RNA sequence: AUGGAGAGUUUGAUCCUGGCUCAGGAUGAACGCUGGCGGCGUGCCUAAUACAUGCAAGUCGAGCGAACGGACGAGAAGCUUGCUUCUCUGAUGUUAGCGGCGGACGGGUGAGUAACACGUGGAUAACCUACCUAUAAGACUGGGAUAACUUCGGGAAACCGGAGCUAAUACCGGAUAAUAUUUUGAACCGCAUGGUUCAAAAGUGAAAGACGGUCUUGCUGUCACUUAUAGAUGGAUCCGCGCUGCAUUAGCUAGUUGGUAAGGUAACGGCUUACCAAGGCAACGAUGCAUAGCCGACCUGAGAGGGUGAUCGGCCACACUGGAACUGAGACACGGUCCAGACUCCUACGGGAGGCAGCAGUAGGGAAUCUUCCGCAAUGGGCGAAAGCCUGACGGAGCAACGCCGCGUGAGUGAUGAAGGUCUUCGGAUCGUAAAACUCUGUUAUUAGGGAAGAACAUAUGUGUAAGUAACUGUGCACAUCUUGACGGUACCUAAUCAGAAAGCCACGGCUAACUACGUGCCAGCAGCCGCGGUAAUACGUAGGUGGCAAGCGUUAUCCGGAAUUAUUGGGCGUAAAGCGCGCGUAGGCGGUUUUUUAAGUCUGAUGUGAAAGCCCACGGCUCAACCGUGGAGGGUCAUUGGAAACU
């Protein structure tokens, strides 16, 4: 269900993963809290964040959560430990 | 080019085009079954299906793969009188083996195809894509020297039109997509395409 | 809008109509000689056959009676001189379990599935939300129990039997700080039904452990605990369409036809009841039969646009059948009770249950599904700080002209004859400067290893920063200790390697282009429109070449080219594909209109604006390819705004 998925796609290894956190109730294949962006993010360049970046209020404000990687390119981004300082704005 | 090559074989060879050919003390029709008889390319149980090995190898590909380079001439869907023929009309099979690209065009697909190509760039083993510009279809710079790859200086340089070379190993330029100017115009752009649409 | 012969298309033949093997493509594909390599994509059709199960769903003493052992101190040595045989700590760990959990989903199937079952679009006065984000309370709590712990026999057994008993982050005895609670006057909206206006009386606990450096609590941070709010999230009720199609299925139906009062759905009802008309339903083929998970999906007719589910994706239903109840917030639960049922096994008879639709293969089969395949490597998520597992999700390993692909088959020069013979009242041309031997040479070809990238991602280290709590800190982590394959001492490379280590078809039949011949005398039999064959077979059988293309060769089921030979677009009906003994008739289709108003439709304005193998270009990799994906155009395609002729 619920935490930032890393989602399988592609041919014959082609691991084009997409930007979601799935839905609490639904499964990796199945509907989702929202889809943010369309890139890998185990790209061989970098995490490489492309993503509905004015998104972060709704979906972290309810519901989304990432895991262990990406609440740090996140927040070098200026999202998710900086939405804490939206919070506490 | 027609399976054949004219140093043995000018004779199933509507053209060849390697060596002297058989006409002198052979008998230049044929060894067998390429020669002008009734093969359906017509009105359609005629007799140029033999030229249809004009109109299929002149390019290199066989059929089903030569079916595929004519869905690609109807990719450009620009003027398909012109525009399916250019690009059907546009690989190298003159970089190959024997005779002056540096000694590269004739006994075709023999040695340049090595698989260690080294073009500029990473790597393009094989001519059948049509070289880019800027990317060299060059030889293996650590096993470069042969009778096929430095020979431009003297046999014969200058593949078709924006499709130029130079001499340390022979780079390839390709600047531009190749016209009609140093194309061939064997491939007829009307009846080679009626044979399959009308 | 870009498509389009029919080898032919009847009679004695000239001609019309007609439909028509076939030859071309693709197909879950598959059937009849394995090749240079590799690569793709894929995956029990028959076998939704029984299913054996393995294994198929697991996470937390970071909750505690902690039991157990047991860290650590560890009296006394128990003396072939080294114990916790002792004090209390008894940490951490199954913890004995009591408890927070999910478990329908990563997993499966389409059995069933007539209607929103889904495709697919609406209105909603038809709202709730263990796991979840945020604003408002602290971290007051009964511990009876409760396995902790003890006790009582039986039967191989299944599994029970009597007697008592502690903790928890269990939960609960008693008061509490967040639209809490629905009444007095307070509004109108979508009449019904909402609108909170009022004053909140009414919410009321607790989960404190592990506890950072310390203030051992600040907020007990953690990750687990009580209270209004919304919201993520999902589901949620009311309308149109495909929500079924079909009379050699027609007359359908009876608290019926679904408001009022009682009851109840977060919502709302004949859902049952006291009343309502026989009404209501109708050849809109209702009734009933058949059927159903639904869309794309593909192919494709000129465009018109469409048939398309195997896969493949999405959206329903079911998980030994069934039936009652329980339930997790919701369960009838892929791996929950009682069960009938059914069989399975056991039986030592006293009774117990099992329980393949996870995923492999087991019997089986097939043309088809690999392999009772690999491991969590990575990613994934449920519970869990930390950490863990499920992995049969995931990714991979094999499989393959099901369908191919680049390389595949590299050099012709000197005697035309250095040598080569289907058909002779042979001429030297001759499958042939081919040929021996190699002009030109060292790719694939095998190759032998330096080997190497990929191999980076994820923490792993306090130096210390941010949150920093009263402050350094445990996590993120600048360090940076350098990880990482379900793959690669192989790729890249030396070139090692040499003219090396890599090509068949019907026929040699008019149309089949593959040559004439012989045993061949309508015989064998090749045999596609049609044949041939009868002492002159080209053809049966055979042949050196030999033909159309090559990993090549011909077929098999589907659609269409073929052939609009399937018709608004793109059929006619005398004969031909077809025009009624007949006429007479209601609804109707259409019957002649002449004027005039609306903007509802008669290439929406312009944009947010668009499903894949499928609306324009850019791409990267593809030995080319095999095939993959990416961004713009997001369109120029719906919605949203328009009002107005010379029809209505």
């Amino acid at each position: 269900a619920v935490k930032i998925r890393l989602t399988r796609l592609g041919s014959k290894r082609n691991p084009f993963y997409r930007i979601v956190v799935a839905d609490a109730r639904s499964p990796r294949d199945g509907r989702i809290i929202e889809q943010i962006g369309t890139y890998n993010p185990t790209s061989a360049n970098a995490p490489e964040i492309k993503v509905d970046e004015a998104l972060a209020l709704k979906w972290l404000n309810d519901g989304a959560k990432p895991t262990d990687t990406v609440h740090n390119i996140l927040s070098k981004e200026g999202i998710m430990k900086k939405f804490d300082e939206q919070k506490k704005a | 080019r027609f399976r054949g090559s004219n140093w043995k074989k000018s004779r199933r060879l509507g053209i060849s085009l390697s060596g002297t050919g058989k006409e002198l003390e052979k008998r230049p029709y044929a060894p067998g079954q390429h020669g002008p008889n009734q093969r359906k390319k017509l009105s359609e149980y005629g007799l140029q299906l033999r030229e249809k090995q004009k109109l299929r190898y002149l390019y290199g590909m066989t059929e089903r793969q030569f079916r595929n380079t004519f869905d690609i001439a109807g990719k450009k869907f620009g003027v398909h009188g012109e525009n399916f023929m250019i690009l059907l009309a546009s690989r190298l099979d003159a970089v190959v083996y024997s005779l002056g690209l540096a000694r590269t065009r004739r006994q075709a697909r023999q040695l340049v195809n090595h698989g260690h190509i080294l073009v500029d760039g990473k790597r393009v083993d094989i001519p059948s894509y049509s070289v880019k510009p800027g990317q060299t279809i060059s030889v293996r710079e650590k096993s470069q020297k042969l009778n096929i790859i430095v020979e431009s200086v003297e046999i014969n340089n200058f593949v078709p039109e924006y499709l130029n070379f130079d001499a340390d190993s022979l780079t390839g330029t390709f600047v531009r997509l190749p016209e009609r100017s140093e194309l061939p115009a064997e491939i007829n752009e009307q009846l080679i395409v009626e044979y399959y649409s009308r």
